[PDB]
RNA sequence: UCAUCUAGACAGCCGGACGGUGGCCAUGGAAGUCGGAAUCCGCUAAGGAGUGUGUAACAACUCACCGGCCGAAUGAACUAG
């Protein structure tokens, strides 16, 4: 119904540092920086007083101002993401046949290896999208966490490890075995 | 409708003021209606207990301001989940009993205000 | 056996759906009208089917 | 020691209960009997008190039973398992002698207001000559002293 | 009580995947060395429809032969039992209905 | 993993030939180890080197005393897979395994339990008295060639 | 077209969600929740003679109602470009 003004905030917390200019954002945290282009979603920026920032749109209509809560919800989420940092803690789950989950090196290039997903001889590789460690957490079995500051790159990988464990021409309602998420949080949470 | 039922809650109030020099500001958490309402069954000969929406009550005490200008006071302690006991006995023996009653695994006196003053007691 | 807890995490996965009675997608199961173009955003849903 | 209530249709399972407390079915229905000896006819609450050896049967006093005790009735059999419905007498001194008996048990708000709930509890009986029961309770400020 | 502890013993053996003649053989051989809860078993077991038969006390020497269902609790049986017969009353009083007419 | 509890065998409270207090049946419907015992081994790919074992195949019965006979040569690594219940479980299963028709079957299990003894030599006096009677048996034999060799280790 | 609304609405968290009373028939039982009718009071800020899960019947959990945080519009049914 072209609301003719609608307008977000954004929270900048006293270690980060965000530039913008012309819809490219660059959030430097502690953790380190990251970067968004936003040419695709048009919408406007505004600084108010180094800790706030109002992202506005004008005569929009009703995509367009979902997409402003949208652009706001990603820019927050980088900014968070440099502050505190992404975790997801995924667990292997079978029934006879042991996951045998290791890291590999073709070509320098840190693959994931998957091996015995119901007793298969076939080895599913996922690679490692740049910036995610990767640790085989003790003191619970079977865990493995994912962590980074993209949580677009932290959480892609955890779903492309994921999907890469599927069964196929059985009922995969008796047949379970995967590796699933199940916890998604800040590497320091409770901060 | 429902700004009549509102409007008798306005008043009860006001009439309340008026009738009880003291008043007790409860704060109660985790109180069941068993507890509440035994608790205002042993002082109901002594007491008068009144539970209602903060949002309701700001704007009636500001309604009533011009009377009773003492009471203004009392409007920063309501903020949070809060109860109104007017009651004739001056202090103790009142708090006492409200403390007292119905503890399980509770109810609290966040503050009192007698007679235009304030005791965090 | 897998285990209760491990069970209840890989069924929130592949069990806890709701398909649609027209395209047959599976869906969210809160989910009130299909994703699907092909249906035509249709409210048809059913639950996905459980053993036991 | 130990308290268990139950509601018991008078002159009389109870066995499934009992053998928790190792008490004889048989001395238990008879202790029943006679306490229900007065609330037989019609299903009354009982309580009863285990001392470890043997338990006490007292009744415990219901609003729906001593109103329907207050209504006259004939001795009903049961046998015919009839609708058996229930019409009664205005009965005001009944009701609020029920009321001053409950005596606010269980913190009823007001002796008037004991009586009240009285009255809404002869959903069943009819409870007036001529009236819905308590129907004209807010009416009449009548016998309000009287609960009292 | 004692029901679902015999529901709870065959429902543990069945739980760790036991071929149903050798629980059987089991059954037997426990019968054999005088446990009560397989003495209250018959043999003849109905495993594919989920049922076992157990044998009660007519008197608090006589003992009569009871199907239960493992999916069901013990009262729930009973219940069942309850409504076997709370729906052969009807019939009888839809034959009652009949017998005037009928016989005329 | 491993479920149910034998309630029957419990309450029967033999440990037949055993002498250790576990369940043996030479039979083959009754003194099967217990699911629990089976679930406190120490490794997944031990639990299932027994599954395996449990299995009706002759030929996956010996594919899998054959898996665990490589390990125990890994003694370095097999001491700390060693547990109690596992020398417990492997007894229940031992009674079975030395009725076994095949020749094989039975001439590899004798072997592994005679490996077992010389790698924990003095930490299986409790086991000894269930595994003596059980391994004499294996030795003296009317076949030579399970008896022989199985004598030879004896002595070895 | 109905409703709610700065005297605090709809989502989301958190707390209470009670007595008469196991209301009256009927059942081996059914206490809000197998059914048949009625469906009323008290305390209330508020709580149905009950919305479901729920047990042999209980117990237990959740609701629709009221409250703290939020501060401003929202819910249902229908019509046609
Ligand atoms: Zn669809």
């Amino acid at each position: 119904m072209k609301y003719i003004q609608t307008e977000q905030q954004i929270e900048v917390p006293e270690g980060v540092t965000v530039s913008i200019k012309s819809r490219i954002v660059k959030v430097v945290g502690p953790r380190g920086t990251l970067t968004k282009n936003l040419k695709h979603i048009d919408v406007t920026f505004t600084k108010v007083n180094n800790q706030l920032i109002k992202v506005a749109v004008h005569n929009g209509g009703r995509k367009h101002v979902a997409a402003l809560r949208t652009v706001k919800s990603l820019v927050d989420n980088m900014i968070t993401g440099v502050t505190k940092g992404y975790k997801y803690k995924m667990r292997y789950v079978y029934a006879h046949f042991p996951i045998n989950v290791n890291i590999v090196e073709k070509d320098g290039a840190k693959f994931i290896e998957v091996r015995n997903f119901l007793g298969d001889k076939k080895i599913r590789n996922v690679p490692v999208r740049d910036g995610v460690t990767i640790e085989f957490s003790t003191n619970v079995k079977d865990e493995i966490v994912l962590s980074g500051n993209s949580v677009e790159d932290v959480s892609q990988n955890a779903a492309d490890l994921q999907q890469i464990c599927r069964v196929r021409n059985k009922d995969i309602r008796k047949f379970l075995d995967g590796i699933y998420v199940s916890h998604k949080g800040f590497i320091t949470e409770d901060l | 409708g429902i700004r009549e039922k509102k409007a008798e809650y306005f008043a009860k109030l006001r009439e309340y003021l008026e009738e009880y020099k003291s008043l007790f500001v409860v704060g109660v958490d985790n109180v069941s209606s068993q507890q509440m309402h035994e608790v205002r069954k042993e002082l109901r000969g002594r007491a008068v207990v009144l539970m209602g929406k903060n949002t309701m009550v700001r704007r009636a005490i500001r309604g009533f301001l011009s009377d009773l200008p003492d009471f203004e006071k009392l409007l920063p302690f309501v903020k949070g989940n809060v109860g109104f006991v007017f009651t004739n006995e001056p202090l103790t023996e009142i708090k006492n009993v409200i403390v007292s009653n119905r503890v399980a695994a509770g109810l609290t006196v966040v503050q009192v205000y007698d007679n235009g003053q304030v005791f965090p007691s | 056996i897998i285990e209760p807890s491990l069970k209840a995490l890989a069924s929130k996965y592949n069990c806890d759906k709701s398909v649609c009675r027209k395209c047959y997608a599976r869906l969210p199961p809160r989910a009130t009208n299909c994703r699907k173009r092909k249906c035509g955003h249709t409210n048809q849903l059913r639950p996905k089917k459980k053993l036991k | 020691v130990k308290y268990l209530y139950l509601r018991a249709v008078g002159g009389e399972l109870a066995p499934k209960i009992g053998p928790l407390g190792l008490s004889p079915k048989k001395v238990g229905e008879d202790i029943a009997k006679a306490t229900k000896e007065f609330k037989g006819i019609k299903v009354t609450v009982q309580l009863k008190i285990q001392n470890r050896q043997a338990a006490a049967s007292v009744v415990p006093s219901a609003s729906s039973l001593v109103i329907t005790a207050l209504k006259e009735p004939p001795r009903d059999r049961k046998k015919d398992k009839n609708v058996k419905h229930s019409g009664n007498i205005q009965l005001d001194e009944i009701i609020e002698i029920a009321r001053q008996m409950r005596d606010k048990s269980f913190g009823r708000t007001l002796a008037s207001v004991t009586k009240e709930i009285l009255g809404t509890a002869q959903s069943v009986g009819c409870r007036v000559d001529f009236k819905n029961p308590h129907d004209i309770i807010e009416g009449i400020n009548a016998g309000e002293i009287e609960i009292p | 009580p004692l029901i679902e502890e015999v529901k709870l013993a065959v429902q543990g053996l069945i739980d760790q995947q036991m071929d149903w003649n050798t629980i059987e053989k089991l059954i037997k051989s426990e019968q054999k060395k005088g446990n009560r809860i397989a003495q209250l078993l018959n043999l003849p077991l109905n495993l594919k429809q989920n049922k076992i038969s157990v044998k009660l006390d007519l008197s608090s020497n006589e003992k009569i032969n009871v199907t239960i269902d493992l999916g069901l609790s013990a009262y729930a049986n009973a219940t069942e039992y309850f409504n076997i017969k709370k729906t052969s009353a009807q019939k009888q009083k839809k034959v009652e209905k009949n017998v005037g007419k009928a016989m005329k | 993993s491993f479920g149910g509890i034998n309630t029957f065998q419990q309450y029967n409270t033999d440990l037949g030939l055993g002498h250790n207090g576990v369940r043996i049946s030479l039979n083959y419907f009754d003194g099967l180890p217990d699911p629990s015992l089976l679930n406190s081994l120490y490794s997944n790919e031990l639990k299932l080197i027994f599954k395996s074992l449990l299995k009706r195949d002759e030929t996956t019965k010996e594919k899998a005393l054959m898996d665990l006979s490589n390990l125990i040569s890994d003694f370095n690594q097999n001491e700390y897979f060693f547990n109690d219940i596992f020398l417990l479980c492997w007894s229940q299963i031992y009674a079975k395994l030395i009725i076994s028709d095949y020749k094989v079957i039975r001439l590899q299990s004798h072997q592994i339990t005679i490996m077992l003894v010389k790698s924990l030599r003095k930490k299986i006096s409790k086991f000894l008295k269930d595994f003596i009677p059980l391994i004499l048996l294996g030795t003296c034999e009317l076949d030579y060639s399970v008896s022989k060799p199985s004598l030879n280790e004896l002595t070895e």
